[PDB]
């Protein structure tokens, strides 16, 4: 077939990055070392680290959210009460 | 075709030959670059060219002497040459400026002038010559953090901080009679050698080298030296090998001789028995390769070296090379043997009987410091006719099948893929 339109991605060879040099990777066989070598000093460190981060994003919107709920609860049932029958006459209208 | 050794404290190895036309003398030692420190490491490499400078070579010429030597891993050489009815001026020149007197060689002048143009060789080496250097760093994933793994020019780094005191410590505690093997190639006799020896009495040192407190050991890694302005890529990859005075050692000659070396650009090596060949010819993956066999004393390394412009198929080429090499576990025919046979014995026919008397006795004090003893050519070949098809079976059931690699490789080689894509390869899933 005929070649397309190009993108910003290639293949093994011709990726299409920056020219690279005076870059030098070392590596280590995984038969040669030991797995399940620290996965604590993992879940009491790392996770804890990242948690402490990401948490005040996720929980002051959450906070703000329940809080409105729940005094919209609260007053519908006591809309529903007999000591909330005046007030719902009121609203409803 | 017979070698002769006698002992007095001081061995002495002769392969004489009355139709040559000039005589080797010299001494080699049982200490190479894996027996030095990553502080001092080129130390030997600074020893060989003080020996060849200047004023000691001009001392040789005047008297008609050439002067040559070698560093390897396990061994050192320092060598003169002559014409045949000269021979005892040689063994003065050696038995004077080199074990005797050598402060006329370490002067301050001298010193700094071979080390100038030492430190210009090996910055030369490492911008340069890309096939060695890709070698030399396989030695040193394979090997890392044992004495195996030490460059054997020394690094430019450890190179500079070296002193006159360094060499002067390396020479007490290694040029020892007791680590030391004198020679004699050419035409020369073996009585007159001793004789001219007795009639000195030259001994270096007396012994006790230091022992090594590691030992090598093999470890399966990777090292990779990206540089995309360079026009190829050059790969290495081995497995784990045999060392001399094992009983595998011409077998794994043997089958490193079944795949062989190819060059794409010479027409006769294109038509050659490998079923390899078959394969990378129809898109052109390679422009040459070679399969090696390296021991030492301690261990050795098993594989090949290739070079290629072809940057966008390299896992072709990694993947076609390692599945011929599952064939010597499984189905390894009953010609590819014969044929290895045969060829295996006209290449060390080659190398040990060529004309240079230099290189016989580098070859000889190597092999007898380790075996105390040579084994000649019509006894090597004995052996080489004698393996069988279920030898090599065994020998590759053991040391390819299912095995950890090292692998090194520089230049264009962002198609080289990961470790585990090339390890699983070493097996093959359908046996």
């Amino acid at each position: 077939g005929p070649p397309s339109g190009k993108t910003y991605m290639g293949w093994w060879g011709h990726m299409g990055g920056p020219k690279q040099k005076g870059i030098t990777s070392y590596a280590v066989s995984p038969y040669a070392q030991k797995p399940l070598q620290g996965i604590f000093h993992n879940a009491v460190f790392n996770s804890f680290r990242r948690f402490k981060s990401q948490f005040l994003y996720v929980l002051i919107p959450a906070g703000i959210y329940w809080y409105w709920w729940k005094n919209g609860n609260e007053y519908n049932e006591f809309l529903y009460s007999k000591a909330g029958r005046e007030e719902l006459e009121r609203v409803n209208v | 075709a017979e070698v002769t050794q006698l002992s007095n404290g001081i061995v002495v190895a002769t392969e004489h030959n009355p139709s040559a036309h000039t005589a080797s003398v010299g001494v080699v030692f049982g200490s190479g670059a894996a027996n030095e420190n990553p502080y001092n490491n080129g130390v030997s490499n600074l020893w060989k060219n003080i020996f060849l400078s200047k004023e000691n070579s001009a001392v040789a010429a005047k008297e008609g002497l050439a002067l040559s030597s070698n560093i390897s891993r396990d061994f050192q050489s320092y060598i003169v040459s002559s014409l045949p009815g000269s021979t005892d001026k040689s063994l003065d020149f050696l038995n004077q400026s080199f074990i005797q007197q050598k402060a006329n060689l370490l002067s301050s002048s001298n010193f700094e002038a071979t080390k100038k143009s030492v430190l210009k060789q090996v910055q030369d080496f490492e911008e340069n010559d890309h096939p060695n250097r890709v070698l030399e760093h396989l030695h040193s994933t394979a090997f890392q953090n044992t004495p195996l793994s030490l460059p054997t020019r020394g690094t430019l780094e450890s190179l500079e901080n070296l002193v006159v005191a360094d060499l002067e410590s390396f020479a007490n505690n290694h040029f020892l009679n007791s680590n030391a093997v004198v020679v004699g190639t050419g035409n020369i006799k073996h009585e007159d050698l001793v004789n001219s020896i007795e009639s000195k009495n030259l001994s270096l040192q007396t012994g006790t080298k230091p022992v090594l407190k590691k030992k090598a050991a093999f470890l399966g890694s990777e090292v990779r030296l990206r540089d995309d302005t360079l026009p190829k890529a050059w790969i290495s990859l081995a497995v784990e090998g045999e060392p001399v005075n094992s009983p595998n050692y011409f077998v794994a000659k043997l089958a490193a001789q079944i795949f062989g070396s190819y060059n794409a650009f010479e027409p006769a090596s294109r038509l050659q028995g490998i079923k390899l060949l078959d394969n990378i010819q129809e898109y052109q993956l390679c422009d040459n390769f070679n399969h090696f066999s390296l021991s030492y004393k301690d261990s050795g390394l098993w594989g090949f070296s290739t070079a290629t412009r072809n940057v966008t198929m390299i896992d072709d080429l990694i993947h076609f090379t390692l599945k011929q090499w599952n064939r010597l576990t499984i189905s390894v025919t009953d010609t590819e043997v014969e044929r290895a046979k045969s060829l295996l014995k006209l290449q060390l026919g080659q190398l040990y009987e060529s004309g240079n008397p230099v290189n016989d006795a580098n070859l000889l004090g190597a092999e007898v410091l380790i075996k105390g003893s040579k084994l000649s050519l019509g006894e090597a070949f004995k052996k080489i006719d004698a393996i069988t098809v279920k030898d090599v079976k065994a020998w590759a059931g053991k040391r390819l099948w299912d095995q950890d690699i090292a692998i090194a490789g520089t230049g264009q080689i962002e198609g080289l893929l990961d470790y585990m894509r090339i390890r699983s390869d070493m097996s093959m899933m359908r046996w």
